[PDB]
């Protein structure tokens, strides 16, 4: 029965399927997110 | 100026949000019952700003 | 407030709120309002710290109703913010009272906060 | 809930029986029993069973 | 080219005096920190710090964050921007996490991080999150190896933090951010 | 009312070190010193309670 | 594995199959309305007395009941036991009383649909063989003393075993217990799989919309610490706010309004995906009240995301459509709003996107900026875009004048990025 052959409705549920890791962490932001603080000790 | 002091324009750019803490909407119940939707999607933005 | 009497200067808030971070190192410090008007009715009262800023200033006015017939001086430092850091609270604190103990280390330095305290009126 | 009435009462109270300008509306009790509310349906929501 | 320097003295009741260094030193102004009794340390950040300084002079910024401590605990934030106008200026948020005096309050040299330490009790650095205020949960830990933290310092430059103590040990971290 | 006078100060006597004994117990730490004269009185630490 | 374990897990499967005399009083005699004891003594043919006079009342108030007494509540539907039929037959006796349920949840508070599901309950033993539905349905009522009595009729499924101290109790189950239901991953998986069920049939009511969301808000915020938590959370949540969207109803759009934002605030989300759920939010926005829900999401939105990029111009079918639904008019009297909300580093991209795209509407752009005050890098970003956009734009003399508003304000912050690129003299030459 099923085949895949204004803005659509559909916007949201394909870029959902699309990527697998939701948090921007590629972003190399320079602003630090608050409640975690990525440290390693020395 | 310098690429490194453009960026503290950046940084000193944002402002302060409140955040979402484990403790933020659970009195919300008591008013569920018959309000309107746009009534209380006012009352979640009232919480979050 | 107009409201507030003797009202303590700039210069008199910090020896008085010294003391009372002294007398909450001793535990000689009742706290709140609520309990500044138990001491006042036991008799055991030195003297009593208000508040200025709380709102509404009404919540606390009985106590300079009641130190008028027991004859106990009391004071307004102007804010409650101040007098609850200085006491060991982490809330705010509006009317601090100390206790009576003659065999205090502080007694001393106290006697010399209530002098001032009694010049005032 | 028998400690935060008294204690809202007694807050209630001292701004009769001591201000001699009233606005008459019962403005800081309704201030006083919405916290009090406020009190009661946080107490009510938490319980002493396990889920 | 041109910039002058301020003096920012505290009084121990909580007075704030802002003496100015390049013309001789006259009071700008006042201003009461709102409560703050017993007051041990200031310090300003956001900018060009005694901890985080300059390179030449046109590297020199203006601060932006100021936090008052006190012992008891009490770290009160000012913005720098706002609190310059009403001379008797709310602090933004009262930071209380802490139980004891504090004693060393550096910022970060980016200004996005407050770090307060009191030297009273054993492991009690607390980091502070700029500008949310947020004290950060995960770091430090209860295994996180401190003890009666007397020194803490920020890098200038690579985001590294060292970490004083009583026992003689300066441990060091490393903000992965930077 | 001689007797009462006498009495009330030595019954508050009897409070105060006993509201002495009760402020051993709560939390905080406390700091056993002893006067040069021999009577022991306690120094908790300067440490805001939560 | 051992003998009473395998030997109890027929006792499940044949939970409604009434053998002795005595099964059949434990069976028969739990039911919604009359107690234990008057409940035993009466027939199917009482009860369906009872039951098809009350559900002609349904059918009055909503015509949608008239096609159940055809089948389910019709006379001949007595004699009929699930335990009989078929196994294909079985599934329409599911698929017709998972139709019912959804129309019977709306009017709960009502005693006519307390006499209609009970013999719903009592002859078809949707209490046993079909309870997720049946408590699905009817688990936004959890105050109200109609669900308290449906909690002591149903033997709870395995996934719902939060409420299973609340079973046959004195109080209502309490608010919180209703989070502790919603925190669990597969639950929410249910609550998915039952609303696009319940959005397909476009019976979705208002207070059963809030209590969706008011425990969905709630998720987001038990779960703001644990960063793994929330990365496999919005498969499941944004989801459903993409299907929640997709629905005809205004009342439907709004509680997408309020996940939406309250998870972009507790999540950093990419830059993409926030650009594909403006597109959806601007998609299907057609009334009237859901369009001032509508533009707080994407005022709130665009301030949760901060990076490189974070006030890129807006793509080309995202931006016409915003103009599409949200005038230029109308964007001027949201700002002037004293609510005046932080529509900060939004318009910053909004103004960008004017620039490159329409660039006819440029006395709009200088009236923008008096109404924000705006950040310190954001009017650099800004003035960039212009003075790229001043050589190549075909000179226009209210171009002039929006510099002459940076004339006014922040003189050096003119300079520095003309210092930065190009010439001082050559751009008040080039006017």
């Amino acid at each position: 029965d099923e085949s895949d052959s204004n803005g659509d409705i559909n916007a949201l549920t394909k870029i959902l399927s699309t990527t697998y890791n939701y948090k921007d962490t590629l972003s190399n932001s320079k602003l630090l997110p608050p409640k975690k603080l990525d440290i390693v000790r020395l | 100026e310098d690429e490194e002091d453009i960026a503290l324009e950046f940084i000193n750019g944002e402002k302060k949000d409140k955040l979402v803490n484990m403790n933020s909407f659970t009195s919300m119940f008591d008013n569920i019952q018959n309000v309107q939707m746009d009534t209380f999607f006012d009352r979640v933005m009232k919480v979050l700003t | 407030n107009p409201k507030a009497f003797p009202l303590a200067d700039a210069a008199l808030t910090q020896q008085i709120l010294d003391v009372v971070q002294q007398a909450a190192n001793l535990r000689q410090l009742k706290k709140g309002a609520n309990e500044a008007t138990k001491t006042l009715n036991r008799g055991i009262s030195e003297f009593i710290i208000m508040a200025a800023d709380c709102e509404p200033i009404e919540i606390l006015l009985h106590l300079p109703l009641l130190c008028e017939d027991k004859n106990v001086p009391y004071v307004f430092v102007p804010s409650r913010v101040a007098l609850g850091r200085a006491c060991g609270v982490s809330r705010p604190v509006i009317a601090a009272s100390i206790t009576t103990n003659d065999a205090s280390a502080i007694k001393t330095q106290i006697y010399a906060v209530k002098d001032k305290i009694e010049t005032l009126l | 809930i028998a400690r935060v009435l008294a204690a809202k009462a007694a807050v209630s109270l001292r701004y009769d029986a001591l201000a001699e300008d009233r606005d008459d509306s019962g403005d800081i009790g309704l201030e006083s029993r919405a916290k009090v509310e406020n009190r009661l349906s946080q107490l009510e929501g938490r319980d002493l069973r396990t889920t | 080219g041109k910039f002058r320097t301020i003096l920012i003295a505290v009084n121990a009741y909580g007075e704030v005096w802002e003496f100015d260094l390049n013309k001789n030193g006259h009071v700008i102004r006042r201003w009461k920190d709102q409560g703050g009794v017993g007051i041990t340390k200031i310090q300003v950040g956001g900018g060009t710090t005694t901890t985080c300084p300059a390179l030449q002079i046109s590297k020199i910024k203006q601060n932006r964050w100021l936090a008052v401590g006190s012992e008891s605990g009490f770290v009160n934030l000012y913005d720098r921007n706002n609190a310059m106008t009403s001379s008797t200026p709310t602090p933004v948020a009262a930071l209380d996490q802490l139980t004891t005096t504090i004693s060393n309050l550096q910022f970060s040299p980016d200004g996005q991080i407050l770090c307060m330490a009191s030297r009273a009790v054993k492991d009690a650095l607390r980091l502070v999150h700029l500008p949310s205020c947020s004290v950060f949960s995960n770091w430090p830990t209860s295994g996180t190896p401190l003890g009666k933290v007397t020194s803490v310092a920020f890098s200038p430059s690579g985001g590294l933090l060292a970490v004083g103590n009583e026992q003689g040990k300066v441990r060091l971290w490393k903000l992965n951010h930077y | 009312v001689k007797q009462h006078l006498q009495r009330e100060t030595q019954l508050k006597q009897v409070q105060q070190r006993m509201d002495a004994q009760r402020e051993l117990l709560k939390k905080g730490s406390k700091k056993k010193i002893v006067d040069s004269s021999g009577k022991i009185s306690f120094k908790w630490k300067k440490q805001r309670k939560r | 594995s051992s003998l009473s374990d395998q030997l109890a897990q027929v006792a499940s499967n044949n939970a409604t199959v009434a053998l002795d005399r005595k099964r059949r009083q434990k069976l028969h005699s739990a039911s919604l309305i009359y107690n234990s004891k008057t409940a035993a003594t009466q027939d199917y043919d009482f009860i369906f007395e009872n039951a098809s006079k009350a559900l002609e009342e349904l059918s009055q108030i909503e015509p949608k009941f008239a096609i159940f007494s055809r089948t389910l509540f019709s006379e001949s539907s007595i004699s009929l036991d699930r335990n009989v039929q078929t196994k294909e037959e079985i599934k329409d006796l599911d698929n017709a009383i998972n139709a019912y349920l959804l129309l019977a949840s709306s009017k709960w508070y009502l005693a006519p649909t307390l006499h209609a599901t009970e013999w719903l309950v009592r002859r078809f033993q949707i209490h046993v063989k079909n309870t997720e539905m049946l408590l699905l349905s009817t688990l936004n009522y959890y105050q109200t003393p109609v669900f308290k009595r449906i909690l002591s009729i149903i033997k709870l499924p395995p996934l719902f075993n939060c409420l299973s101290n609340f079973v046959r109790s004195e109080k209502p189950p309490t608010a919180l217990t209703m989070i502790k239901l919603f925190n669990d991953m597969d639950f929410l998986k249910l609550y998915t799989s039952y609303l696009d069920q319940c959005i397909k049939h476009n019976a979705t009511y208002t207070n059963q919309l809030l209590f969706t969301t008011c425990c969905f808000i709630n998720v987001v915020a038990f779960n703001s610490n644990n960063d793994e938590k929330l990365n496999q959370l919005v498969p499941i949540l944004l989801e459903i706010s993409a299907k929640l969207l997709a629905s005809k109803s205004k009342d439907c759009q709004i509680a997408a309004h309020t996940i939406l934002v309250v998870f972009a605030t507790a999540l950093p989300l990419k830059k993409t995906i926030i650009l594909a759920a403006m597109e959806t939010i601007l998609s299907n926005l057609d009334a009237k009240e859901a369009k001032h829900s509508a533009l707080l999401t994407i005022c709130k939105l665009f301030q949760t995301l901060k990076g490189q990029g974070n006030v890129d111009q807006l793509p080309s079918k995202i931006f016409k459509l915003f103009d599409s639904k949200f005038d230029t008019v109308s964007i001027l009297t949201f700002l002037d709003k004293e609510d005046k909300p932080v529509c900060d580093k939004f318009i910053t991209s909004y103004t960008r996107s004017i620039a490159r795209y329409d660039r006819s509407k440029l006395n709009i752009i200088l009236s923008l900026l008096k109404k924000i005050r705006l950040e310190r890098y954001e009017v650099r970003l800004i003035i960039t875009d212009l003075i790229y956009l001043s050589e190549i734009l075909e000179d226009k003399s209210q171009l002039v004048e929006l510099f002459e508003y940076f004339i006014s304000i922040n003189e050096d912050l003119v300079l520095k990025c003309l210092k930065s690129l190009g010439l001082t003299g050559x751009x008040x030459x080039x006017x």
